[PDB]
RNA sequence: AUGUGUGCU
């Protein structure tokens, strides 16, 4: 935040709005300025986040961060199947191959 | 439902539906407030159309929860613009707007059962 | 010929080729109708290694009646695709659905959008 | 959903009725040509890159649509069984 | 590629709109600007602050006529009007009637060049000796204004009434799924509109899109 | 940063010393009692399961390495810790129906 | 693959119906048939709401 | 009440955009549509196949380097290669060195129009006796292009890149207020940008414009 | 083609 303080931004409209949702809600305290509701928010591991596909915040903090995730070992070309009509069995017409 | 903000009565007084409203503007009491029999919500913003009050709520002037009052198919009604909307969902899917509003209830919040 | 352009060797097929479903890996026949080795229908890719065990073996076991095994790695590189599975350490499986684009992201005030999704519904 | 599906259920005695119907309809309507439609002129069914689902794209579409007009008639015995296969083919390419 | 633009419209009110084939992503970066252009950008009319003859309070109720204040007071947001000319600013409607008659949009009378677009809503039914003197504020306004935002004292004792300029009553749209043959993953916009009778939804979107242009066009001179 | 010593995932240092040759197929190594010895360093061995197998190396030549310290990384290593996956930052949300 | 033959293809489906199966079948919904979408990835997209029914997650 | 724009570019690869004022909310339905296409859209410039000296396949090493082949190639996406002209479609870089060297994006052989915005860049760390020699096709497209989709073949065993087309990098906006002291409610826009050089954000930001513009321009003729 | 074993559902 205080990188943004500095660089000639501040509380962004957006931001304003989903606080005062946030009041309603119960998470920050009815009293103080924007920037230290915002840091209780930021202590919840809550944060306001945009839609993106809109610029409509999310009314509502949510908690975001970075967790450890794996890929496992499954996939899905590994497991693919798609077949009308192929190979049979001498032994049993029953299709495979 | 917020704190009372001050006082919590209009379960009869005549004067608190022009009073008690003015005290919300002031800093009284909030706006969703079990202020008896009603809420400032409900005296102050009174939407004509069922739909006007949706648009309203883009405006950000009152949420998709409080509680104001709206007209549907031409009778006054105590709702959220919420409310409302969800009826009017279940409307346009059928089409059929009479059935619409009398299969769902609009007097509690929707689940699993409901 | 055009399937035999990557037939190097007399017999094995080059490395560091090409490989697709349906593609010649190893050319060979028996009573002359062609019992080769293709690429079944999932994935080749990009050969890697060709290990080949002649009959002029330097001491190895080779199955009964086979004179000489063809052997071949097939690697390839695959990206997360919609349907990998994902999941963490505290235990939350998981399928990839969507890939949304950069663009239509949930992102922070600042220009940072974020990686992945996570339903609170699963906690 | 589908065309109207609730006046077809209703339509007959089983639901199963309904399915012996769509289908033998669609088949006559495949293999004697696909001309012995009963609403070919204005009310047809019809598709998405050209128009062209007037020809031949779908059988059974045209069957649910068909018995949506009381154009057509089901029933146990009708017509004398060799009868109807011999005629059905005469009177259509 | 290019896309082509469907219209399937049905009279003056509502009217749906497709738009495609789109680039991904390019459905809702269409979408959703104009949806909030149209619900707040529209020039149009709305009922400011009304005063009637024997009523002081927001909250009250008249004798003699059936319907209690508020309720008339929605329908007098309930109607639309249009000027004609671009000078009509703000123009007061007068209205006079008593009896056993019933008040409609209609029984206003015509001040210059205001055109009344709908006639039949029904402002109050009055009873026996049922007298009804009141006068109504036109500004053209753009969207939608809470009454306990402005509230125009036209006279001594008027009423605030919420304005309700926005001539759509509401706009939804949304991007489903088109294929080009090769990919599927191609948006699909499908836009429909709701307005009140002042203006047709093509006119609305076309308002719209050159509402945007003109702001795409401040990004020329730099400073 | 025990899981990949004690699996024998990655390859340490034997004996304190300086770098001689990080190669992508070789590390030699300046043990002060004139001895280098030679390290391979398995780029793409197939794993029993499917995966693969490499090393990377992880000094640059010239450059002071301790008994026990890493030269290289294990398939599942980065800078001598286990690296099973990803640091992403996730969102924990609702989103449309995805 | 090229246009022509997909935009085919899209035109030899129109009306036809898949069957879809679940993994211990149990009960009688445990098939649903549904009309194809020619979609891009590589997995099966189903419905949300037949999930329930064949119990799928 | 006409909109101000306002310029603080620092640099060729940082940009600010300021607009004041918009009336209610426009601020957010100009904000997001331009930020949809400054990250979806947009001409990029970037590595599309890579041939080695001796290298067949991607899965490979080098006598001489700390790097094998992906770990290289990786390096190589995140690389700059701004060019001059519409021309150059298809602009083949080539660079060879050996000896004890961390090899700088800064040692490719310079060409005629073409200026690499990024120089130090980390390619591979050489060996004692280390040699690489290479040929790094750059081409010109647009958006997220897999290398399992097109595989230009350069040469014989030259392996295909990512392709990442998408100039700019980061984009942010946000929404203040004040200015003309009558209407309060008013909006205030600030964009930024953050681009790899290749394009300065005011380039951008007006190809994006124009893709707006043009995209706006689909809504005329129905059907 | 059967058995053993592991993995996922
Ligand atoms: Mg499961």
């Amino acid at each position: 935040f205080g990188k943004r303080k500095g660089e000639g931004f501040g509380v962004d409209k957006r931001e304003v709005e989903v606080l005062r949702r946030a009041e309603k809600l119960g998470l920050v305290t009815p009293g103080k300025t924007p920037e230290e509701q915002l840091k209780e928010l930021f202590l919840q591991g809550k944060v306001v986040l945009y839609d993106g596909r809109t610029g409509e915040p999310i009314e509502g903090p949510i908690v975001v961060g970075q967790m450890f995730i794996m890929k496992l070992y499954h996939m899905v070309e590994d497991k693919m199947h798609a077949r009308s009509t192929g190979p049979y069995s001498l032994i049993t017409q029953q299709p495979l191959g | 439902k917020e704190k009372k903000g001050a006082g919590l009565e209009f379960a009869t007084p005549e004067e608190a539906l022009a009073a008690h409203e003015r005290g919300e503007v002031a800093l009284n009491a909030p706006i969703k407030v079990a202020g008896r029999e009603t809420s400032v919500g409900r005296l102050k913003y009174v939407f004509a159309n069922p739909d006007e009050a949706l648009l309203a709520v883009a405006h950000g002037i009152v949420d998709l929860q409080d509680v104001v009052t709206v007209r549907y198919m031409g009778k006054r009604l105590e709702t959220s613009p919420g409310r409302i909307l969800f009826a009017r969902i279940v409307a346009e899917a059928v089409e059929d707007e009479k059935v619409a509003w009398e299969l769902i209830q609009l007097d509690v919040p929707q689940e699993k059962n409901s | 010929e055009a399937a035999l352009r990557d037939l190097d060797e007399e017999g094995v097929v080059r490395i560091g080729a090409e490989v697709k479903p349906g593609d010649i890996l190893v050319g060979r026949t028996s009573f002359v109708k062609d019992t080769s080795l293709r690429v079944p229908p999932g994935e080749g890719g990009i050969v890697v290694r060709t290990v080949r065990l002649r009959r002029g073996d330097p001491g190895v076991e080779l199955k009964p009646g086979v004179r000489e095994v063809v052997r071949v790695y097939v690697a390839q590189k695959r990206k997360l695709q919609v349907g990998d599975k994902l999941a963490n350490r505290h235990g939350n499986k998981g399928v990839v659905a969507k890939i949304l684009p950069v663009e239509d992201m949930p992102h922070l005030p600042d220009g940072t959008p974020v990686d992945v999704i996570l339903n609170p519904l699963g906690v | 959903a589908e065309p109207g599906i609730d006046k077809l259920f209703g339509m007959v005695d089983s639901k199963y009725r309904l399915t012996v119907v769509v289908a033998k309809r669609a088949q006559q309507l495949l293999r004697h040509g696909f001309k012995n439609t009963v609403l070919e002129p204005e009310e047809r069914p019809k598709m998405q890159t050209l128009e062209g689902l007037f020809d031949d794209p779908n059988a059974v579409t045209w069957a649910m649509k068909e018995l949506l007009t009381g154009r057509l008639v089901f029933g146990e015995n009708l017509v004398p069984e060799d009868r109807l296969q011999k005629e059905m083919e005469r009177l259509y390419p | 590629k290019a896309p082509v633009f469907t219209v399937r419209t049905q009279g003056r009110e509502y009217g749906e709109f497709v738009l495609e084939p789109l680039e991904r992503g390019f459905g809702v970066t269409l979408g959703n600007p104009l949806r909030r252009i149209l619900l707040s950008s529209i020039p149009g009319t709305a009922v400011t602050s009304v005063y009637i003859e024997d009523v002081l309070h927001e909250f009250s109720t008249i004798p003699g006529v059936k319907e209690d204040v508020v309720e008339i007071i929605l329908n007098l947001k309930e109607l639309v009007v249009r000027f004609l000319n671009p000078s009509l600013q703000t123009v007061t409607l007068l209205l006079k009637a008593e009896g056993p008659k019933e008040v409609k949009a209609r029984d206003f009378l015509p001040v210059a060049d205001v055109e009344i677009m709908n006639p039949d809503l029904h402002i109050a039914t009055l009873e026996e000796g049922g007298r009804l003197n009141m006068e109504v504020r036109v500004d053209r306004g753009v969207g939608y204004v809470p009454a306990e935002k402005h509230g125009i004292k036209d006279r001594i004792n008027a009423i605030p009434v919420d304005a309700v300029f926005s001539p759509v009553r509401r706009v939804a749209f949304q991007v489903e799924d088109t294929r080009l043959g090769q990919r599927t993953d191609l948006d699909k916009l499908t836009l429909r509109i709701w307005t009140d009778g002042s203006v047709t939804p093509l006119e609305a979107l076309n308002q719209a899109v050159e509402i945007l242009r003109e702001h795409l066009t401040y990004f020329s001179n730099p400073q | 940063e025990r899981v990949v010593r004690d699996s024998l995932a990655a390859l340490y240092a034997e004996e304190d010393g300086e770098v001689a040759k990080v190669d992508g197929n070789r590390i030699v190594v300046r043990y002060e009692d004139g001895r280098l010895v030679e390290y391979p360093l398995r780029r793409f061995y197939r794993s029993n399961q499917g995966t693969a197998l490499d090393q990377r190396p992880r000094v640059v030549v010239g450059q002071r390495v301790r008994k026990g310290d890493l030269l290289a990384d294990g398939p599942a290593s980065e800078n001598g810790f286990l690296a099973l996956g990803q640091n992403v930052l996730v969102a924990i949300m609702p989103f449309d129906g995805y | 693959i090229k246009d022509e033959v997909w935009d085919a293809l899209e035109e030899v489906i129109h009306g036809k119906v898949v069957l879809l199966n679940r993994a211990p079948t149990l009960h009688r919904l445990g098939i649903q048939a549904f009309q194809p979408v020619l979609v891009e990835g590589q997995s099966i997209q189903l419905h949300p709401l037949v999930c329930e029914a064949f119990n799928a997650d």
